[PDB]
């Protein structure tokens, strides 16, 4: 992220400089979830 | 009738005493993982590596 006109920076690991590279803004998490991924299997599994 | 029960609730006991001291010494959780190889995904883990 281009802190300034000259100088660029980085925002760290947690944080991503936007598409105007104006700011960070958190980068989304991701985490097993129930709509439509692998999950279906081992719920139904649990259910029997 | 009592025996069975006695040793296996021992058991069960000291594995709770043992992982309670864990949770304990290592407060719970939640990091955002990251990986550099892959970057542009943060993983929502549970602390225990
Ligand atoms: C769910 C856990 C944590 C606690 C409850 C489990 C224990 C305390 C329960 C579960 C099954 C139970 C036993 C079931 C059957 C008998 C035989 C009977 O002639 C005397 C009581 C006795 C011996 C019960 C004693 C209490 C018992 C051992
Ligand atoms: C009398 C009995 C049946 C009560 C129920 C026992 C269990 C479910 C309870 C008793 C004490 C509890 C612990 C007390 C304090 C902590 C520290 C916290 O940072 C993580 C959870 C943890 C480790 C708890 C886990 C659940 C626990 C082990």
């Amino acid at each position: 992220y281009l802190a300034d006109e000259f100088t660029c920076m980085d925002c760290g690991s947690g944080q991503w400089p936007t598409a105007d590279l104006t700011g960070c803004y958190d980068l989304p998490e991701d985490y097993i979830r129930w709509e439509d991924a692998w999950a279906i299997g081992p719920v139904t599994i649990a259910c029997l | 009738p009592s025996s069975q029960v006695f040793i296996c609730l021992g058991l069960i006991l000291v594995q709770i005493v043992m992982v309670s001291v864990w949770l304990i010494l290592e407060a719970p959780g939640t990091r955002r993982y990251t990986l550099a190889e892959k970057r542009e995904t943060v993983i929502l883990k549970c602390n225990v590596k």
